């Protein structure tokens, strides 16, 4: 199962290496370390000022062959396995390279590996807004001065939401609070950035959760009504007794001595607003469970059971019309969890035998088919073992080529490339497409067998390209009847945009039937010249598997597609509901009420307070919508902008009502804080049927779901299973029967009188 | 084909999702070798569970282990991730035997009244070396045995040719009974299971209320709700193989006094519990056909079902 991110003995330690780029002219030997939580990669240079790489903002670590090198420099032989690169960016596109030759050798391969697993670690990326603060403290402590001090001035950057209070903070700690000033690491103890939060951040908000249940008696709390609080208000409604068990007095004591300070109300079974404030933000109060965020779905239904997350024209980095293509585009894709690419290749050169990829007539440069075959086989299974589509839009002229190009498939993907249908699943009408679990570490490809844009004009099938499609055989979409009649779950039909949209308004049963046994990808239309993104959710709200979109633009659509990926291990792929998988079944996505056998659910969101939104002073406003059925959709709350600060604004405005979710199993909510003007802060995609009850902090995310640090959102939720308006007596009979049976047994024992 | 919609209902811990493993064996598609593999695991869970609830019986009741070199094995095995139970090995097996032959934990097994522990702990605490060996196979009275907590509603078909009955298993918890109203639309019979057995327990979600004054309660309750007007209600008192051994040291009259029935007398205890559920309801509407069923008991069921099949049927064409 899921493990906390242990960082080995070698990287707390450090190993020495030589930081270079492409203009660096003299050797510049350097100690790599990280620190023992395993949040940020930290070396010294020559001048003792040191430099630190957020590690949950890394995106890859090469080693080996695919570790990149310069030339002019020059270090004779070429063996040299101790090159080690680190990618990072805040998306696919912004990708920044920090190069490491080892000086030792057996070392750059487990320190690539190991600062892998700590940088794609669920934990980390899912951690307690506890561990997000202890973060903050660790980047303090690192980012010290040539004399190993911490600089006055950092704090006060740190936290340039109100420099004036911040001097009156430290001031409160008998710290320095000048900005020529520094502090020594020894007396800027996890104690004392503690204590200085909870001076320069004032929480009212806390306070009135303390009120609400309760002690009126207000310094403390009592291990009961800390007890009744998590099993009453904190627990989720929706989840068996049995199952999922209420605290018990003697786990309730823990949770005290876990987080109580003060050692005297400890002995006395008690709480303080300083040991509730701990708790609110520890790792038992997450807004969702680990059962959410780990790989705990059904892996062996057909492949048309799962919604994939897909990419659109992957090459592009930019706009469609005009710009360039890209093979780290690939790397990136695949290794956010993409599990389908798409690669529209074009015919190579005559003395240059070698086909390459780009859009079509468009000045747009173009990279060597090679080089992102390579590319693939490289991520392909780097930050998830489920199988990886190749979408070919094929334009080659050539026999030869096409050949040659069917020849790198078996040569750089080896024994991965599946050639040859499996034993168990025959390619014959009836049966049914295999597992993501039969196809673990596998590459399947799409291609033909024998304003849509270069999609509407395809070249021929020859036999090298048709001899490697198997299950994934695409072919001209008829009706659905057709695909019906034929029954094969093997033969998979695309959909532009807009020819999609006909088939979702006219057919949406059939189009929901369809994906049930075979898959359909969805693809931008050629008009969305910017790269721009459709919303997804139209297509998955009628089964769509492969809905393909621009990852190079993080709109709504892309925050909303890695939002919903993150689940499920980010396997990259999520099971569709029951009742949109069985043959049994079936129901109207139009569907404006409850559907029999579906369990509805009602969502009410209270935004409570925001804690270090920004590093300016200004109002913050957010944003609560929920995405799902077209009858569960709201892209319409909103707050009223902040008091007039973004430090620890509180909000004072009725919850934000949801009271009939028809799938909740297929609704996401969206949580997305702004400043005043529209400048995005941060967001997070929450799954309507995991999403807890109670006050919990909300971590914020960057539009490519990366975790911020001090950005945070404290709300209040109740996610209950949904109950008719006018059946709420007979729910509440069925619930506690006993109660019901006593006063009409009562009644007709006092008037026996009267017979 | 002619679809008609069952309801199995029942308070928590009743027989339903075993009342569907009969119909899954007699008229559906059994269990074959691969399937029963599925339960190994589960069963491995099950001894885990009951051994641990019967480790913490010990404290709580405060008895103690005859035997010292137990209090060892005690602590081994409370330490275990039930969740987490792939395997059954040493030295886990040879633990769990000797704390199940130590008197100690006999005479906590003997106050399980006292206690929530499952009904097939003794059936497989007796069985371990069949369930240790290392080419365990769950035979399919395994399978009947094993517990799974059921949450939510699940729909499962089964085509008796004649007819095609659509059966919806729920969750018996009170927090499971919110959930209930969303398959209350188009049913044609609602089969109520109550546990023979359960007459002096108390809930797991409130351990100073009675089992069977909740089961009688839910009845009375849910007969009288308009979604049924129109529905056959067919009534189960399950689990009469274990109020026949229960029957003879736990006295029906200790825990409802309106018993002056014989003691140690599972017949007249049987008809004490039917009354109370079918009788002097002052919605005395629909007929309620009864039946004294034991779900672990294929044979039984098989019997049992052929004529509620009949009278589902009869009282709809
Ligand atoms: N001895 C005995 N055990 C039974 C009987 N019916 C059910 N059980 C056991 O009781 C446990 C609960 O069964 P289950 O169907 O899950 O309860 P549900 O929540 O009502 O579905 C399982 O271990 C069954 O094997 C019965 O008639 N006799
Ligand atoms: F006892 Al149940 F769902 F009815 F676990
Ligand atoms: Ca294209
Ligand atoms: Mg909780
Ligand atoms: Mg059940």
């Amino acid at each position: 199962q899921l493990e906390p991110p242990t960082v080995v003995e070698t990287l707390r330690r450090g190993s020495k290496f030589i930081k270079w780029d492409e203009e660096t002219s003299s050797r510049n030997l350097v100690t790599l370390r990280v620190d023992p939580n395993g949040f940020f990669l930290y070396w010294t240079g020559p001048n003792m000022e040191v430099d630190t790489l957020d590690i949950s903002s890394i995106r890859d670590t090469r080693t080996g062959r695919y570790a990149r090198l310069p030339k002019d420099p020059k270090i004779d032989a070429r063996l040299e396995e101790k090159l080690m690169t680190v990618v990072s960016g805040p998306d696919p596109v912004n990708t920044v390279f920090l190069n490491f030759m080892a000086v030792q050798d057996d070392t750059a391969k487990v320190w690539s590996e190991e600062l892998f697993k700590l940088a794609m670690n669920i934990l980390a990326q899912n951690a307690s807004r506890n561990t997000f603060l202890r973060k903050a403290y660790t980047k303090l402590k690192l980012q010290v001065n040539q004399d190993g001090r911490i600089p006055v001035k950092n704090i006060l950057k740190m936290f340039s939401a109100d420099k004036k209070r911040v001097e009156t903070a430290l001031e409160s700690c008998g710290l320095k609070f000048n900005r020529s000033e520094s502090i020594r690491p020894d007396e800027f103890s996890l104690e004392i950035f503690e204590r200085f939060l909870n001076k320069l951040c004032l929480r009212p908000d806390i306070d009135k959760i303390l009120l609400e249940i309760g002690a009126k008696g207000k310094p403390y709390l009592t291990l009961e009504q800390l007890m009744d609080f998590i099993n009453q208000k904190q627990r989720d409604p929706r989840l068996n007794e049995v199952l999922y068990p209420p605290l018990r007095p003697s786990q309730a004591r823990l949770l005290i001595e876990k987080y109580e300070p003060n050692q005297q109300f400890l002995e006395r079974d008690q709480m303080s607003m300083e040991g509730f404030s701990r708790y609110l933000g520890g790792e038992e109060n997450g807004i969702l469970p680990l059962e959410a965020l780990d790989l705990s779905t059904d892996m062996t239904q057909p492949l048309s059971a799962y919604f994939i997350n897909s990419s659109h024209n992957t090459y592009l980095t930019a706009g469609q019309l005009a710009g360039t293509s890209s093979v780290e585009m690939y790397r990136q894709a695949l290794l956010w969890g993409c599990r389908c690419v798409e690669l529209d290749v074009w015919k190579g050169r005559p003395p240059e035998e070698e086909p390459f990829i780009t859009h079509g007539f468009t000045m747009t440069t173009e990279v060597p088919l090679r080089d992102v075959l390579e590319a693939i086989a490289e991520t392909a299974f780097k930050t998830s073992p489920y199988p990886v589509i190749l979408s070919f839009e094929n334009h080659v002229d050539s026999a030869k080529q096409q050949a040659k190009m069917a020849e790198y498939c078996r040569s750089i993907f080896g024994d991965a490339l599946l050639i040859e249908p499996l034993d168990k699943y025959p390619l014959a009408p009836g049966v049914p497409l295999p597992s993501p679990q039969d196809l673990m570490g596998r590459i399947l490809v799409k291609n033909k067998k024998r304003d849509e844009g270069t999609a509407s004009s395809e070249v021929n099938a020859t036999e090298e390209m048709s001899t490697l499609v198997n299950y994934i055989e695409p072919v001209k979409f008829k009706s659905f009847e057709a695909a019906r009649k034929r029954n094969k779950c093997f033969e998979m039909s695309s959909f532009v945009e807009t020819k999609a949209m006909e088939q979702l308004t006219k057919s949406p049963m059939e189009f929901v039937e369809y994906n049930k046994q075979q898959l359909s990808r969805i693809y931008p239309k050629g008009t969305r010249v910017d790269s721009s993104n459709y919303m997804p959710q139209l297509f998955w709200n009628v089964g769509c598997q492969l809905v393909a979109l621009n990852f190079q633009t993080l709109d709504v659509a892309m925050q909303l597609n890695a939002g919903v990926f993150e689940y499920n291990g980010r396997s990259g792929y999520l099971l569709k509901p029951e009742f949109m998988r069985r043959p049994d079944k079936s129901f109207d996505p139009f569907t404006e009420v409850i559907v029999d056998g579906i369990v509805a659910n009602a969502l009410r969101v209270k935004v409570i307070s925001g804690q270090f939104l920004s590093d300016r002073k200004v109002g913050i406003y957010v944003e609560v919508d929920m995405f799902g059925l077209p009858v569960d959709t709201r892209r319409k709350y909103r707050t009223r902008t902040s008091q007039g600060n973004s430090f620890n604004p509180v909000w004072d405005e009725e919850p934000f009502d949801f009271p009939k979710v028809v799938l909740p199993t297929l609704a996401s909510l969206r949580i997305a804080a702004f400043e005043e003007g529209g400048k995005f802060v941060g967001h997070r995609i929450l799954p309507v049927s995991a999403i807890r009850s109670g006050y919990h902090y909300v971590c914020l995310r960057n539009e490519a779901n990366q975790p911020l640090c001090l950005p945070a959102l404290l709300i209040y939720t109740e996610a209950s299973d949904y109950i008719p308006d006018d059946h709420q007596d007979y729910a509440e009979a069925l619930i506690n029967p006993i109660k019901h049976v006593s006063l009409m047994d009562q009644r007709a024992r006092q008037l026996a009188a009267l017979i | 084909r002619r679809e008609l919609k069952l309801l199995l209902l029942g308070t928590g811990e009743s027989g339903k999702s075993t009342f569907i493993k009969q119909m899954r064996i007699i008229h559906g598609s059994g269990y074959s070798d691969e399937d029963k593999r599925g339960f190994t695991k589960l069963v491995y869970q099950n001894i885990f569970t009951a051994m641990q609830a019967m480790i913490r019986a010990m404290d709580t009741l405060k008895i103690p282990y005859k035997y010292e070199h137990n209090k060892a094995h005690a602590q081994l095995v409370r330490e275990v991730d039930v969740e987490k139970v792939s395997a059954f090995e040493n030295p886990y097996v040879d633990a769990i035997k000797s704390l199940w032959n130590d008197p100690g934990i006999q005479e906590c097994y003997d106050r399980r009244r006292e206690y929530q522990l499952s009904d097939s702990t003794k059936y497989y605490l007796n069985d371990l070396d069949r369930v240790a060996d290392p080419s365990y196979l769950p035979t399919q009275q395994d399978v009947l045995r094993v517990r799974v907590p059921t949450t939510g509603i699940i729909e499962y078909p089964f085509d008796l040719q004649s007819v095609i009955f659509r059966m919806v298993d729920v969750g018996g918890q009170r927090s499971e009974r919110r959930k209930w109203i969303h398959c209350f639309e188009n049913v044609t019979s609602i089969m109520f299971l109550v546990a023979l057995s359960e007459y002096d327990q108390v809930l797991v979600e409130s351990d100073n209320e009675n089992r069977m004054e909740e089961s009688k309660a839910l009845f009375r309750t849910i007969i009288t709700y308009p979604w049924f007007q129109n529905s056959s209600v067919i009534l189960f008192l399950n689990k009469k193989d274990l109020l026949e051994e229960k029957i003879m040291y736990s006295h029906l009259v200790d825990y409802f006094p309106e018993y002056d029935g014989p003691q140690r007398d599972a017949q007249a205890a049987r008809e004490f519990i039917l009354k109370m559920f079918v009788d002097l309801n002052p919605d005395s509407d629909k007929i309620i056909y009864s039946h004294f069923t034991c779900a672990t008991d294929t044979e039984n069921i098989r019997f049992v079902f052929a004529a509620v099949k009949d009278t589902i049927l009869q009282l709809n064409l």
